[PDB]
């Protein structure tokens, strides 16, 4: 059947995807050893989409770890569910990026690569119905950055037909964590607007915010970030693993979503997400889902979506719900806020039920947005990178590796081509 | 004696189709697993269900149906379902990845990988009958593998059989609700190719299910389930006349040399009565010309429209169970008389009236309460043209800027199939228009 | 330096096909 | 009655005559140790396997066969398997070194050491038989030891008797899979050394069985297994007619007269079906009509060709079990008015038919579900042709750069043999396409 | 039935051979003192091919041991299974090689050649119908280069019409072991073009790169290596001694795999390979074993095959498999890779299957492969021995055993001869 | 100083033998 290729690319890659294969084994009953011990016909009726079985009970999820240096691989194998990972998709190199996207990209990801890209092979060949990628990286971090714009474009020229899903880490609006961040994040939208299908934003500010405000959280760790990034990982590809009313795998997803090529931007979202306390005061409908899912204060992206319109909007839902539930709540919200949405797009949400919920909900749903609001995040990222590469600022690390300026400027040139996209299909036009 | 193939394409179509042969096997008596708790009876005799299922080995009948999805899920969950041991194992069709709401892809890309596969399975289950006269085809609109494999099936079905009668039973998009985005260029690019290739396809649409199940069924989470059910029990009694002897039978060609005035126009609008609940059932007396009239009342299409903007140009009305002749015949003679439902003028005689003696059955655990008679109406009327304009004007809105024109161009979708489709669909608009003016 | 990618559509002119009037004489 | 010597020369001819004996001891209820479990008559009767099996002693049956092979580990596989009991001691003829794949070494080195050997015994088992009428041999092309023995063996045998029949049961290569290298050599001699001396020479492909089991008998991974119980299958039902009395009895010679229109056409293709698995046995009405209409399906040939390619010049039905002749004689009819298959125009009666009144038995632990009714067919077409063509191409490929050349000349294969053998079957190739052109 | 007449030779054989007899006694159940102790008759139904029955339950196995020092011997017959051999095929001199190709070939190899071949005359006449000569031995090695030169031209010319296998230790490209290693390996190869049916080259280079990386070995031994070439060796014969669903012995395989008479050198290669911890997530199935056999990393020879092409491929299997899945594995491989296959050869792979596994594993293969690229190692060997011909490096060292500089020059030609031909049987022609 | 051994290999013109035209008049 349809199988999915997840890649792991830097810190965000390693430890996003450790919290989601924990997530994943938990959804079907696989212990830290692999041997299967669910209660459910369905945790195996798709459990090759995500695992291979190695006679003897045992099941391998079909990962690939990448790195540049060998630390954070040492602390994933030494965790929770190390044993269940077979040691051979364990590629990281010596040197490490250093922050650093010139080097990852040129030297260190350009000796790497052949290796990473022999295992990926290695992972396809062996499947039945390659369906499509999935990586988990930043784009701050320079091992993220550059490992994962080199795997895209290598496997887009490998595999043109297939999908290729990105869950990215997007640099924060207030509290930035690399110093050349910026330049990173510049060089590698400058290739993922054109290798990829389709990127998910996340924020680790919005999380921080969402974690003190609703979940009413004191000391929120990057493990319970990854954790809700996670559940919201799981929840786009539950369409994948379990029947429903309505399913939708991931090229309709990208058909529904993605109006033209390049503006293939979303803004997840989750629902729902209440404190301990205050669980036992709020009861579970799709229209406390619905509500929750279109807030501004739920979106996991740093962006209002107020400030701008939506071109797509999809929304899975989980659980035993009623679709004409679903569709009145869907009606009210297009219809009371309509100047939210571009007039040239009727019908502007996209809908999907699977019937299993999320291990101890009755319900819930995962929200995807491509809103025109966050051509502020790439404005932002373009302003910070011109005023930084006026004074050639931190310039010659990324020159010494092989970068003229020809290729900043280009970068730069395409980043603000992509906000004058973005800013020229808020026009209503009719 | 006569024989009929169903044919269930994508999600809408497999779903339908469980709940059809649910509803079948109820009525016949035909247990899961093919046999039958009263089997006196193997390989023949009346037992007038030969039509749909084929008699094989000793005491089981076989559902002569083909499903066909690109997305194996569905096919699956029919697979390990109730009804596993029912359909014969070669009747399921699957491919491997499903067109993600592109009638393109469907049509062109994957559907040519099985279109030859299911073609192949229809002409093996077709050389087994004897007195094959029509074919069901359950899809929708919005869906890209119903949409496009449908297109492509028909056209081949089409080329193959030619005078054989080919009935749709179609999810239409609903004027409010949608589940894809780009479901007015599925739509518009599905009836373009489909439309001088089907003789009849009779319009549903899930939003005007909503509100009849909320106002008359008293149900305030009807999913899928109850949407299925009443689908179900319309298409039941559509075959009816096939499947039960009746005091006025009829067959299946008589419905298109009925409701089709014109080639072009052959859209009927399905209704269904009586639709109640069983706490309000036993403070009603449903009398036959109760149901005559609340067939016609605007609030039990089936289809999101006003009858009462336009004219009717055909009315089928299908009698069930314990039917008068007499109380038809006054309950037509007050339509008529009735001056808010307008009729064509070229149209004189706008009724055809069947009437068969078998009751409807009700599924045990659904939702409607049992009734000595119900009345099927089948309505070809002019209202349904403000329906297309609505979908026009959304593929324009749409098509002016190109707005997912990429994802079906790459798969080989040439720009101006969108032009001629949309020059098709006006002319469509025109005809609709010319035919409802008198003269 | 890009533009948003807007056509002028227009079904101009359409005419019926059914013949309904071809025998109103 | 009436006899016939089966022979089994090479790894494939062991291994599908282990099959097709564990076949006929199951059929005739004969027990692996020769004896009957219901033993009431003893030395004659009908009792009508007096073909297959002597009379010896008192209760024993002993098959009437010859296994003959160079290397000895397939022939100690028999010599200690179920049947070891079964067979003859003296019916066991093994060298002591294969022939390599290598025909030259298999029909002049190593093959006239014990050819001699291989003839007496022949000699001695035919002088017991009264009405010996046919002599069956199994081998593969590609095979060394089946190639070259068996092509030294049928010069032999048509020195020795002449007016006999003789049957060939043979693996044609493959036109992907292969396992020998050198397979184009070994069966371009095969074929040039064997067309002149043999009757009939009936064409199975492994590639093709594998095809068939996959979406037939729904399995996965059918080894040596499946593809030998079809084999056998198929021989069975050729030989059932002598073997059981039928209401229309065929012996072997008119196979010879109905299906070889020229001396030197004589390779028809096997079919067989019904071939279902159990599982969607209890989903399918198994009638005369559809078994005769599947048997012309290109997706059951033995043979991996495509029949629609060319022409058919005589096609043999033959029919077991619950067989009614009208049927039969119906289906040929439609059969014929099928306008895709097309007959020599030359040969205006195209069909022999046959029908038999025993019933096909399964294997216990088999594949096939059992059924009441079987036809095994057998089609001379040419659209083998192609196939002849293809093996050539691959012997010029192979031959313009003297690949593996010297390895046959050291055996004493002058060279000019393969010049020779090329024009002969490029004459092969032009008969066929002279015989398959209108006039 | 058919009998193999094994010859060690050198310290490569002495060893190789060693752990070759381990393995073949521990496959058909004799322990170290020669009497039977298995546990299926399929052990006994085909021991005389490599054993000879002394009354008593009591097996000797039919090898020949060769060397001109007898520490070597000394140290095997000291060591396990020392006393399974009957002590008279213990055939040893006293002054060595000393590497010298020379020297063992014209005046210890003459001296002590009478002796072996009163053994080899011996053990061939009570054999029941002789085979086939295995030999183990290296070319770097002067006892091993010489002694198996000279045993291969007199047993040749005793009996023309059997089978002369040998499995040579080649040079390796980068770490030579021995300073006159090029002369010796030329003027080997100068006689066993001529005088052998087949020749396996095996590179302990190679071998050293597949333990440290397929097996993760840290420690690898020769000891660990020869065990490796004997399971090779024991997936060689294995149909000479088992039943199976296709059999093939080997003037089978000299007939399928050799082409043209003097293009017979194969590069072996084992599957599957595993690590102790990995075998917990890896399943074996018949892909598995195909893309572990067409793997340029799992090749034993000194040469990547993807620099040429293959004209004859062998593929014998062990273990229940199915032969559709086998035959469609190599359909994939042919079509997927078809540029890697001469043209003028259509169906270049050929196929057979034993029944019976390897001890501990469910299924297995090996991989027999005619590759024109293996002239990479001829070529290298004849630049090496060029430029030390050109200043006559210990040239005296040859010339005091009676060779002239026109043996040297005679066997130069015939390697340049040789690398020219197989250069030429890499036109496509076609 | 070797040269592969290549010939030029041909079924030049090669007639059938089953005469199927021999009755044609
Ligand atoms: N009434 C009713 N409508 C359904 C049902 N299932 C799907 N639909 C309708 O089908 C439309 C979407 O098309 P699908 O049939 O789900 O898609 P598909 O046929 O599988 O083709 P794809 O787009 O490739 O998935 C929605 O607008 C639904 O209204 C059902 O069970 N009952
Ligand atoms: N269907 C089927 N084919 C077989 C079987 N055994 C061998 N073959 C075919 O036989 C061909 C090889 O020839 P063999 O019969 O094995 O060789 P041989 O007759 O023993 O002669 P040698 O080449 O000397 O070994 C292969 O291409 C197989 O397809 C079998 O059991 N069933
Ligand atoms: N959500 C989340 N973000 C992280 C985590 N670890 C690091 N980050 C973010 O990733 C950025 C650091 O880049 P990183 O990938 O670690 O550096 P690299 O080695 O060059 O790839 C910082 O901006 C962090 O905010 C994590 O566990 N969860
Ligand atoms: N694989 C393997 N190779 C060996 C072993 N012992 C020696 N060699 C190789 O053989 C070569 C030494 O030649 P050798 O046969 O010992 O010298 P000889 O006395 O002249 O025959 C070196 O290149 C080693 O790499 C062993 O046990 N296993
Ligand atoms: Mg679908
Ligand atoms: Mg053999």
């Amino acid at each position: 059947m349809r199988e999915i290729v997840h890649i792991q690319a830097g810190q965000c890659g390693n430890q996003i995807g450790a919290k989601f294969w924990e997530v994943i084994s938990d959804e079907h009953g696989i212990d830290p050893t692999g041997s299967y011990h669910g209660d459910s016909d369905l945790q195996l009726e798709r459990i090759n989409v995500y695992y291979n079985e190695a006679a003897g009970n045992k099941y391998v999820p079909r990962a690939i770890l990448v790195d540049l240096e060998p630390g954070t691989m040492d602390s994933v194998r030494s965790g929770p569910f190390g044993q269940i990972f077979r040691p051979d998709n364990f590629v990281f190199g010596q040197s490490g990026a250093g922050n650093n996207w010139a080097k990852g990209h040129y030297t260190e990801g350009a000796e790497l690569v052949d290796s990473v890209l022999d295992v990926v092979r290695k992972e396809s060949e062996s499947c039945d119905c390659l369906q499509g990628f999935q990586l988990t990286h930043s784009l701050g971090g320079g091992t993220g950055s550059g490992m994962g714009t080199l795997l895209i474009s290598k496997i887009r020229e490998e595999y043109p037909d297939r999908i290729m899903n990105t869950f990215s880490v997007v640099p924060s609006p207030k509290v930035s964590d690399t110093v050349v961040e910026p330049y990173n994040a510049t060089l590698s939208v400058h290739q993922l607007v054109e290798n990829t299908d389709e990127t998910y934003c996340i924020d680790n500010e919005a999380l921080y915010d969402i974690c003190f405000r609703t979940l009413k959280l004191t000391t929120p760790t990057y493990g319970d970030l990854n954790h809700l990034v996670s559940a919201t990982m799981s929840g786009v590809t539950t369409c994948l693993r379990f029947p429903g009313q309505l399913n939708a795998d991931l090229r309709k997803l990208a058909v529904n979503m993605v109006p033209f090529p390049r503006l293939h931007f979303f803004m997840p979202g989750f629902a729902p997400l209440t404190s301990r306390g205050s669980q036992q005061y709020r009861a579970l409908t799709v229209p406390e889902l619905t509500q929750q899912m279109f807030d501004a204060k739920n979106m996991m992206a740093a962006c209002d979506p107020r400030h701008g319109r939506y071109l797509t909007v999809a929304a899975v839902f989980r659980g035993r719900m009623s679709m004409k539930e679903v569709d009145e709540q869907m009606l009210n919200v297009q219809n009371k806020n309509s100047s939210y949405f571009v007039e040239w797009i009727p019908n502007n949400v996209k809908t999907a039920v699977c019937d299993i919920p999320p291990r101890g909900l009755k319900m819930s749903a995962t929200f995807i947005g491509n809103s025109t609001a966050i051509q502020e995040l790439f404005k932002r990222i373009s302003e910070q990178f011109t005023a930084m590469f006026r004074r050639k600022a931190f310039l010659h690390w990324y020159t010494g590796e092989g970068m003229d300026e020809m290729e900043f400027t280009e970068a730069e040139s395409n980043m603000n081509d992509l906000v004058s996209e973005y800013q020229q299909y808020q026009d209503a036009t009719a | 004696m006569r024989e009929c193939i169903s044919i269930h394409v994508g999600q809408a179509g497999v779903q339908i189709g469980n709940a059809c042969w649910e509803l079948y096997c109820l009525e016949h008596g035909i247990q899961p697993d093919g046999q039958m708790p009263s089997d006196k009876t193997i390989g023949g005799g009346d037992d007038s269900f030969n039509t749909f299922f084929s008699e094989t080995g000793a005491g089981k009948h076989v559902p002569r149906a083909v499903f066909v999805d690109l997305e194996p899920t569905v096919i699956d969950e029919v697979r390990t379902g109730t009804y596993r041991q029912l359909f014969h194992p070669e009747q399921l069709i699957t491919g491997k990845e499903d067109a993600a709401n592109n009638y393109a892809r469907g049509h062109y890309t994957i559907g040519k990988e099985i279109i030859d596969l299911v073609l192949d399975r229809i002409r093996k289950l077709a050389d087994q009958c004897t007195g094959l006269q029509g074919f069901l085809v359950f899809h929708s609109f919005g869906g890209g593998t119903g949409s496009g494999f449908t297109s492509l099936l028909m056209e081949r079905l089409s080329v193959d059989y030619g005078k054989k009668s080919k009935l749709e039973f179609s999810i239409y998009p609903a004027p409010q609700v949608s589940t894809a985005v780009v479901e007015p260029y599925n739509s518009i690019l599905t009836t373009h190719t489909t439309l001088e290739h089907s003789d009849c396809a009779f319009m549903v649409d899930n939003e005007a299910i909503y509100d009849i199940c909320r106002r008359n069924l008293d149900i305030e989470r009807p999913t899928y389930t109850n949407l299925n059910r009443l689908i179900s029990q319309i298409v039941s009694s559509i075959t009816a006349s096939l499947r039960f002897d009746g005091a006025l039978n009829v067959d299946l060609t008589e419905f298109q040399t009925n409701l089709v005035p014109y080639p072009r126009i052959h859209f009927p609008l399905a209704t269904y009565a009586p639709v109640i609940s069983a706490e309000k059932a036993y403070h009603e007396q449903l009398s036959v010309a109760e149901i005559t009239n609340a067939c016609f009342e605007p609030a039990n299409q089936m289809v999101k429209c006003d009858p009462r903007h336009g004219k009717y140009m055909a009315c089928c009305l299908l009698y069930r169970g314990d039917v008068v002749p007499k109380d038809v015949n006054a309950a037509i003679a007050t339509i008529k008389t009735k001056r808010s439902i307008q009729f064509v003028d070229w149209c004189p005689t706008g009724f055809k009236v069947g009437i068969n003696y078998q009751p409807p059955t009700v599924v045990p655990g659904g939702d409607l309460a049992k009734v000595q008679r119900a009345v099927c109406m089948l309505s070809n009327t002019t209202a349904i043209a403000e329906a297309w304009a609505r979908l026009d004007h959304k593929f324009d809105l749409m098509y002016a800027k190109r707005a997912f024109v990429h994802w079906y161009v790459g798969e080989g979708m040439e720009e101006g199939e969108f032009s001629e489709a949309r020059e098709d669909m006006a002319a469509l608009e025109k005809d609709y228009e010319e035919v409802g003016v008198d003269s | 330096k890009v533009q948003i990618i807007n056509k002028k559509l227009d079904l101009s002119n359409v005419q019926s096909k059914c013949g309904s009037k071809d025998n109103i004489k």
